[PDB]
């Protein structure tokens, strides 16, 4: 019934380097979108958003810009991961990495460091492929 | 003075090196946890005054098994994987199987593994 697709994703690691993280599943819902992160023994909502912002998202996720999340969780070292946080903006920039061009976005800050947010990238071609 | 003997053992872990029978003050060794265990604490202990600094700890993972997903009437929301091994600090999220609905006892479907204990929702 609903448009589903999944895509691959990376986070910069403990030394600020990029690294295969796992899968980002992206599911269309009656109320907007839920994205889920499959990454080892972690498979749980990564973040989600409301119908209002879908359109924006679809653009942002294929040309950068920003959009507000209904719920943002992120991934295992982020502060936001266990409880979730609301209305977290998310700014995507297009940035080249190795031979390929990627959508990148900062995640939440990290426990228990100071000023060390997380970062993610997703292949612009896998995104453009799916969100046309 | 003030040399240490072998580094202490830790449940579900090991050192990365071969144990000397004696260490010089200020020497380090380093611990690794078993496959799915999460090391908590500094990984590297240091010898001083005849004593080893505090060792780390290996946090247990949680086995999400087909059997238990049955009893609770649930299934993994994001993978088709029928079983899952989750490391402390890792979130899992379920759904009900077609037919059941979320028991009054549960309010959320998204849990996190903490040190071998993971709170399942009931459907």
């Amino acid at each position: 019934e609903f448009s589903k697709f999944t895509v691959k994703i990376k986070n910069k690691d403990k030394s600020g380097n990029w690294t295969d993280l796992g899968d980002l599943v992206v599911r269309k819902e009656e109320n907007g979108i839920d994205t889920g992160l499959n990454a080892g023994g972690h498979s749980a909502t990564f973040f989600s958003l409301e119908e209002e912002v879908v359109n924006n998202f679809v653009k942002v996720m294929t040309e950068g810009g920003s959009f507000k999340t209904s719920l943002y969780y992120g991934y295992k070292e982020e502060q936001s991961v266990i409880n979730g946080i609301q209305n977290k903006e998310i700014i995507t920039k297009i940035e080249k990495i190795d031979g390929t061009e990627y959508i990148t976005f900062s995640g939440d800050k990290i426990k228990n460091s100071g000023d060390k947010v997380a970062e993610y990238a997703i292949s612009l071609e896998e995104l453009k492929k799916n969100l046309k | 003075t003030g040399k240490c003997g072998p580094p202490p053992p830790i449940d579900n872990g090991g050192i990365t090196s071969f144990p000397l029978s004696v260490y010089a003050p200020a020497s380090s060794v380093e611990y690794q946890c078993a496959n799915l265990y999460q090391l908590e604490g500094n990984k590297r202990i240091t010898c001083r005054n005849g004593q080893w600094s505090e060792p780390p700890k290996c946090l247990h993972p949680c086995v999400i098994s087909r059997e238990i997903m049955e009893n609770y009437n649930i299934a993994l929301r994001w993978t088709a994987k029928q079983k899952l091994y989750s490391r402390t600090g890792e979130s899992v999220e379920f759904v009900c199987k077609r037919g059941y609905r979320l028991s009054s006892r549960s309010h959320t479907l998204r849990t996190t593994c903490w040190d071998g204990k993971l709170e399942y929702p009931t459907c």
